[PDB]
Order: structure tokens, then C-alpha cells, then sequence
RNA sequence: ACCCACUCGGCACCUUACGAGAAAUCAAAGUCUUUGGGUUCUGGGGGGAGUAUGGUCGCAAGGCUGAAACUUAAAGGAAUU
RNA sequence: UUCGGGUCUUGUAAUUGGAAUGAGUACAAUGUAAAUACCUUAACGAGGAACAACUGGAGGGCAAGUCUGGUGCCAGCAGCCG
């Protein structure tokens, strides 16, 4: 995997756990 | 040149900089966070005393292929789950389930021995006595 | 069972019972004579335990 | 030139596979009652290959029974030759 | 709570151990002394590096400075009463380049051996370890004793057991009794 | 036997010069190994390694076998070989010819107060080759060769009794290591110390005196 | 405006290194085991991870700061046939 | 001239021989507050089966075997490479 396409993919994930703590709050 | 301060006067900044870059050296860092007594399944002692629940062979890393005989074990200090190998070809039916024995390192310093994946201990004595007696049979194993 | 296999294979072969080794500053004397004042038997390049075959 | 069929021992039994997990390991449904986690031990590595629904003399674990060692295997014919000794409850069915 | 008694750790082990030419250079010293172990030849060479120590600083220091022309002076005494450093090497500047072997060559062991009362070094040792052997009416029962040159005159079998003259005791005393009433 | 190829080959054989310090000296090539051989009777020579030297090929690998050795007596004299052959036995003697025709003088010294003959280098000297630097220090009498054992050897050939050592880099590669050594040693020689300060003669060289008895006529 | 010669300052370049360097190469990447002109910052095997967490700055995307458990005998560099 | 005496030195044999001894025991006398033990000693106390040295290793690193059986990628070993 390029070293690119894994920071899209973190940030990905990042967007999907900040969603998740916004919701518990 | 050089990237160090030279001065006289220096002293400080020599001083606090040694101190910052410490923190790179892992031995170090291990003694200063104290990552001995929080983590780590011995609380950073040489040897620790289990309770066998088990006895599970393990298939070893590549090039090699063999079940390898290891035990789970429950250290009666904490309450930690480990595996620990036990050595010697025959040996392993020496330990029995609800056996207190007496586990060491493997000798890597924390890591892994070997081949034998995940397991970081030795048993040592079983319910008291050296399990190397027993091997040679110098002594008998007194039940449980 | 799986474990312990090959020590229950093998013949349990008993030891002969030796003339005993003269331990201690002996010891050392007779090694001293194998190796430094004998010289016995030299290739060259000279070797401590040979196989007899 | 022929190859010829060995029976179970003390501590074997027969086996099918059921379905390819990987690295090395098989589910393997033995005749006995039990559904393990054979784990192919070292020689079937090589050059026996293993199929899906096949037939494999599976050496079990003296301490541990729900992981196993797997030593030999069989094709059809040998399953039914098996099947027909009586050596198997009758469910083998290897056509691929 | 009472004042602690002083220990000292009285040889080093080598840094490297299986040093094939040393090894074999030990086993040779052990063979010309009659050594039970490497360790006695490792004790020696301990005593042989402090000394060097101690000469190394005095040199390192001026000369005709206090300290080297006392300390060094004294060291200097000490090497040539023991009898290691000759009359022609009283210098400080010598005692560098001592060596192991005239420290072997100054046991008690050695020296019973090179005035007769032996044949050969282990038979020494022997009549050492038994309580033949005295220094000054002094029965010495030890084998590297350092023999301090001027007690070197008087190295002679005790008046105590045979040899040295008095009863044969134990096997010869059994078969002269055996004798007697046959 | 032995016949010569260059003058001073030539004129060694004659026995127009009668030690290798001439030689030293006028820094006159020594091209036949013979000439080592006539002046230098007393050389021990130490094989430091033979280790296999790889080639890929379409079929298979041609391996060849690299000898290392040290040459010398125990009088500041000192030679390194490095040859590749694919006998060993060859490899071996090739290298030592190698030794030989490179063997160096020593500028060997006192620690503190020359007593009497000498022990030590006379200069802290180091050498370089690959990434190992190996520093050699003037050591008291009676502290031995402190190296590891392949500088050991070497030092013991050159006659060095005492000396301290500061091997950097990546050592475990030994050849380097012994370059480093070597070039260190020779370093000794070329050093400007203030008992060397005097200008001297320039004297005319064995070449020169004795250019008759040069060529073959 | 050219032409020649010199001269400071600049963007570079060419050939040699007697110096460096693991080498590729470098007039600095030189004047370093013959080690000290002055200084700021950064690194200490590979993964885990620029992740977790806590700050803080952003409307948001994100940024700056930044671990450990555990894992592993190599990951790498320059050159070679 | 083929030996060989071996005049001189060495190692090896369940060959064999007188010597020496403390490890033990133990009268005593020391020691000691009283005792132990030491140091000193009358008496016993060495010949291989004893009065028996173990602990780890023998691919490399690293001293030391490509000896003999067994095992056959299993049992296991291996700090690392294996
Ligand atoms: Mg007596
Ligand atoms: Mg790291
Ligand atoms: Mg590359
Ligand atoms: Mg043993
Ligand atoms: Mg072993
Ligand atoms: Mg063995
Ligand atoms: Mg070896």
C-alpha cells in the first residue's frame, strides 16, 4: 500500500470516529 | 561547527538537552516510566509462581515445524494469563492441570525464544520441585 | 502421547564402570603430560580428540 | 506400481475436511463425533495436497483435543475401500 | 551493629574466556608449578597488575617528587625482599616488567623442589600439604607461600615427623608392629 | 635457484646491499619477492583467514577463496597480503609473496624514560581504510598488546611489546581492519619528531653507487 | 555598443583531489581518533504509528504536540556479478 | 655391511612395592562465663569395590568429535545464526 493511500484511509477512519464521539457526547 | 553548544558557559543547555535526548534509549526509558511494574506479566522480578490451567502445544515459526509443548499458566501474584514452554523432550507430562509451578524469563530480556511464538516464560519447578531433577531422575514428583 | 517419544525409544545403554580420573592438581599434571611433554603423535595441526575410525 | 491404505492406531482417528481456514489449518470433521481444528503437521505441507471434502487420518493431541495433527490422506477409491471395511460411518462422498 | 570486617576479592577472571593460546600458556604454567588450578595462576596475575598499578602512577608522577621517591622506594623493598625483582633492577622502571613466572618461581612449592627435599614440583606439594616442611621451626602447610629470601637459607623438614628425624608414625609404626610379635 | 628481473634484484644478489634498511631508506621499489627473502631471514608468516569470495554466473556461482596474511620477524618489520585464487593452497602462497613484497619498517619508541631498548611506538598513530579506524597508542612496558587478536598478530610480528589500541567502525570485517592496522603502523615512519628535527646528508643511493653491477651485460 | 585586462558581489559549471566518504559522489559533503571558531534545531534497529490519549489552534477538513502495550532479526544505504 | 644392543631419556599396563597423610574418630590438655569448633596431640584412620567431584558444553560465535547406536521436519535442541 502506498503511504498516501494509508493516510486517506486513517483520516477515513479518523472522520467515522470523531462521527462517534459527537453522538455519545 | 559541531551541533552542540561549546561556551564556557554552556553548561544548562548541554545538561537539558542529554536529558531530552535520553528518552530515545529504550533501556532508559523502560527504568523512568517503570513499564517493569505496570506492564510486563512479573512485576519486574527474576522469577514468579502460576497455577497451570492448561497444557496447549504450540506450532512453532517458519523453517522449523513442531508442536512445542507449552502451558498456560495464571500467576498467583496478579492474576496475569502467560504461556510458558516447558524444556525437555518428555517433561510436559510431568505438569498436570491445577499445578503450581515456578516460572523464569526466557532469556531475551521480554521478547520471544527461538521459534516458539508468543511465549516469553520457562517453567522451572513443578509443584516444588525442579523439573530438571526430574528429568534425570534424581527426585520424584511428591502428587499434587 | 506425543510427548516424550524418542527418550522412551531409545535402549537405555548402562556406564561402564572406569578406572577413575585422578581430579584435582592430578588432574592438571596429566593433562599437562598429554598435551606439552609427550607431543605424541602431531599432524601439524594438532588435534585434541581424534576419531578412531 | 500401487500405493497402499493404512488403518488408525491408538490415539488416530479418520477424518473429512470441512472447509479451508489457512496457514497451514484445516476444520477437520472427525468420525469419532467432535468437529476440530486440525492443524497439518509439517509433512502434508510439502506435496500432499489437500482438497475440500477429503478424507485425512488425523493423529489427535494427547493434552489438547480440540487442535489436532493431520498424517495422512486419501483419495476416493481409498475412501471406499474404507467405507467398505467399515472403517467409516458412510457419508464419504469425493467427486471433484 | 558491630564495625564491619573488610573482604577483597584476591584474583580476576579473564576478560575473554576460551582464548586458545592463553588457555594453553596457563595449562604450560601449570605444569612447570604443580598448580591445582587457573585460578592460583589468576590470583598471581591480580598481584602482579595491582603492583603494576601502583608503579604505573609513581612514573606517572615527577621524579625526585616525594611520593614516587617513598611509595616507589618502598614497593621497590618489598619486590626485592620477596626476592621477584634482582640487585642490578632496583629501579621502579624494572618492576613493570616483572612477569608472571617470577612470581611461580618464588613458592614455597618451587623453592622445596630447587634445594633437593623433592623430586619434581607435585612431590613438593605433597610433603607442603602433609606438615613436612618447616621455615623458621615453623611448620608451613602452605604452597604458594612466597618465600622472602632471606628464610630461603633455612627451608628444611620439620622435627616433627620422619624425614626431618622422629618417630615413622601410622604405616611404618603398623608394620614395624606387625614385625614384632611374628 | 634464482635469476633476477630489475637492478636491484640484481645488485641484492651480488651482495652489493647487504640489509633492507638501504632499501628503507632510498624508498626504492621492491618488485621480486626474493629480495625479502636474502634479507629478511627470519619471517613468520600468519594466516589471518581464508574465506569463500562469490561470483553469480547463468549456471551456478564461481567461488574463489581470499587469503590474508601477515609477514614478519619480531624487528619492526612488517608485511600484509591480500590475494584471490581458487586453490586455497595457492591462494595462501600467492598472498605471502604479496606479504613479503610489501613489508615496511617501524618506528618503535619509549613510553616515558628510555631505559633500555624499546617497547612501544613512539606516537599515538592511526589508520584508516573502509570505515575502520584503528588508533595506536604508545603503552607502558609490561602492559602486552592490548587488540583485538587479528591487530595482535600483527603487532606481535611487527615487535611491538606494548600498546594500547581504539579499533573503530565496523571491525568484524577483519581485512579492513587489518589495512587499517598496517597503515597505521607504517604511519610511524613519517611522523616529524623533534628527535628527528636535524637535517642530514643525502646519500647517494645503491642505484647509483653500484650502477655497473646493474644489468645484465 | 563592443574588445582586452583587472577587480568586488552573484547564479552556475569544468578538470583534478594532494583532502572527505559506505560508496554514489563532494571545492565542500574539505581544514575530524593529528578528534574544541560561534551557535539553533533534529535522530538513536524495524514495525505498532504520526496511531491512542490529553492539550491546544481551526466554522470544518485538518494542523501543531505525541505515547505505550505488544511485536520482530532484521528494515535500510551505496555499490556487484 | 641387514639387524641390533637401547649404553641415555620419556609416556603407557586391572601390572606390583614399601613410604606419607588429614577427612574422620578420639584419651587428654588447651580454648571458654560454661561449652562447641579451631590450634596441639596419645590411640585408631588408603589401595581402586575405596576416603569414589561435580557442573556445564564438543557446527559456528567459543575451548573440545563429521566416533557408535536410536530418532526420522516427529520428539526435541537452539541466547543468535541455526
Ligand atoms: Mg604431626
Ligand atoms: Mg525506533
Ligand atoms: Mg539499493
Ligand atoms: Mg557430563
Ligand atoms: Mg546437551
Ligand atoms: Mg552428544
Ligand atoms: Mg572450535
Amino acid at each position: 500500500m502506498r503511504a498516501k493511500w494509508r493516510k486517506k484511509r486513517t483520516r477515513r477512519l479518523k472522520r467515522k470516529r470523531r462521527k462517534v464521539r459527537a453522538r455519545s457526547k | 561547527g559541531k551541533g552542540k553548544p561549546r561556551g564556557l558557559n554552556s553548561a544548562r543547555k548541554l545538561r537539558v538537552h542529554r536529558r531530552n535526548n535520553r528518552w530515545a534509549e529504550t533501556t532508559y526509558k523502560k527504568r523512568l516510566l517503570g513499564t517493569a511494574f505496570k506492564s510486563s506479566p512479573f512485576g519486574g522480578s527474576s522469577h514468579a509462581k502460576g497455577i497451570v490451567l492448561e497444557k496447549i502445544g504450540i506450532e512453532s515459526k517458519q523453517p522449523n515445524s513442531a508442536i512445542r509443548k507449552c502451558v498456560r499458566v495464571q500467576l498467583i501474584k496478579n492474576g496475569k494469563k502467560v504461556t510458558a514452554f516447558v524444556p525437555n523432550d518428555g517433561c510436559l507430562n510431568f505438569v498436570d492441570e491445577n499445578d503450581e509451578v515456578l516460572l523464569a524469563g526466557f532469556g531475551r530480556k521480554g521478547k520471544a525464544k527461538g521459534d516458539i511464538p508468543g511465549v516469553r516464560f520457562k517453567v522451572v519447578k513443578v509443584s516444588g520441585v525442579s523439573l530438571l531433577a526430574l528429568w534425570k531422575e534424581k527426585k520424584e514428583k511428591p502428587r499434587s | 502421547a506425543r510427548a516424550g517419544k524418542v527418550k522412551s525409544q531409545t535402549p537405555k545403554v548402562e556406564k561402564q564402570e572406569k578406572p577413575k580420573q585422578p581430579k584435582g592438581r592430578a588432574y592438571k599434571r596429566l593433562l599437562y603430560t598429554r598435551r606439552f611433554v609427550n607431543v605424541t603423535l602431531t599432524n601439524g595441526k594438532r588435534k585434541m580428540n581424534p576419531s578412531p575410525s | 506400481p500401487k500405493r497402499e491404505l493404512i488403518y488408525k492406531e491408538e490415539g488416530q482417528e479418520y477424518a473429512q475436511i470441512t472447509k479451508m481456514l489457512g496457514n497451514g489449518r484445516v476444520e477437520a470433521s472427525c468420525f469419532d463425533g467432535n468437529k476440530r481444528m486440525a492443524h497439518i503437521r509439517g509433512k502434508l505441507r510439502k506435496k500432499v495436497w489437500m482438497g475440500q471434502g477429503d478424507i485425512i487420518l488425523v493423529s489427535l493431541r494427547d493434552f489438547q483435543d480440540d487442535q489436532c495433527d493431520v498424517v495422512h490422506k486419501y483419495n476416493l477409491d481409498e475412501a471406499r475401500t474404507l467405507k467398505n471395511q467399515g472403517e467409516l460411518p458412510e457419508n464419504a462422498k469425493i467427486n471433484e | 551493629p558491630r564495625a564491619p570486617r573488610t573482604y577483597s576479592k584476591t584474583y580476576s577472571t579473564p576478560k575473554r574466556p576460551y582464548e586458545s593460546a592463553r588457555l594453553d600458556a596457563e595449562l604450560k604454567l601449570a605444569g612447570e608449578y604443580g598448580l591445582k588450578n587457573k585460578r592460583e595462576i589468576y590470583r598471581i596475575s591480580f598481584q602482579l597488575s595491582k603492583i603494576r598499578r601502583a608503579a604505573r602512577d609513581l612514573l606517572t608522577r615527577d621524579e625526585k617528587d616525594p611520593k614516587r621517591l617513598f611509595e616507589g622506594n618502598a614497593l621497590i623493598r618489598r619486590l626485592v625482599r620477596i626476592g621477584v625483582l634482582s640487585e642490578d633492577k632496583k629501579k621502579l622502571d624494572y618492576v613493570l616488567a616483572l612477569k608472571v613466572e617470577d612470581f611461580l618461581e618464588r613458592r614455597l612449592q618451587t623453592q622445596v623442589y630447587k634445594l633437593g627435599l623433592a623430586k619434581s614440583v607435585h612431590h613438593a606439594r605433597v610433603l607442603i600439604s602433609q606438615r613436612h616442611i618447616a621455615v623458621g621451626k615453623q611448620i608451613v602447610n602452605i604452597p604458594s607461600f612466597m618465600v622472602r629470601l632471606e628464610s630461603e637459607k633455612h627451608i628444611d623438614f620439620a622435627r616433627t615427623s620422619p624425614f626431618g628425624g622422629a618417630r615413622p608414625g601410622r604405616v611404618a609404626r603398623k608394620r614395624a608392629a606387625a614385625a614384632g610379635g611374628e | 635457484g634464482w635469476v633476477p628481473v630489475t637492478k636491484l634484484g640484481r645488485l641484492v644478489k651480488a651482495g652489493k646491499i647487504s640489509s633492507i634498511e638501504e632499501i628503507f631508506l632510498h624508498s626504492l621499489p621492491v618488485k621480486e619477492f626474493q629480495i625479502i627473502d636474502q634479507l629478511l631471514p627470519n619471517l613468520k608468516d600468519e594466516v589471518m583467514n581464508i574465506k569463500p569470495v562469490q561470483k553469480q554466473t547463468r549456471a551456478g556461482q564461481r567461488t574463489r577463496f581470499k587469503a590474508v596474511v601477515v609477514v614478519g620477524d619480531s624487528n619492526g618489520h612488517v608485511g600484509l597480503g591480500i590475494k584471490t585464487a581458487k586453490e586455497v593452497a595457492g591462494a595462501i602462497r600467492a598472498g605471502i609473496i604479496i606479504a613479503k613484497l610489501s613489508v615496511i619498517p617501524i618506528r618503535r619508541g619509549y613510553w616515558g624514560t628510555n631505559l633500555g631498548q624499546p617497547h612501544s611506538l613512539a606516537t599515538k598513530t592511526s589508520g584508516k581504510c573502509g570505515s575502520v579506524s584503528v588508533r595506536l597508542i604508545p603503552a607502558p612496558r609490561g602492559s602486552g598488546i592490548v587488540a583485538s587478536p587479528a591487530v595482535k598478530k600483527l603487532m606481535q610480528l611487527a615487535g611491538v611489546e606494548d600498546v594500547y589500541t581504539s579499533s573503530t567502525g565496523s571491525t568484524r570485517t577483519l581485512e579492513n581492519t587489518l589495512k587499517a592496522a598496517f597503515v597505521a603502523i607504517g604511519n610511524t615512519y613519517g611522523f616529524l619528531t623533534p628527535n628527528l628535527w636535524e637535517v642530514q646528508a643525502l646519500t647517494p643511493s645503491p642505484m647509483d653507487v653500484y650502477a655497473d653491477y646493474a644489468t645484465a651485460s
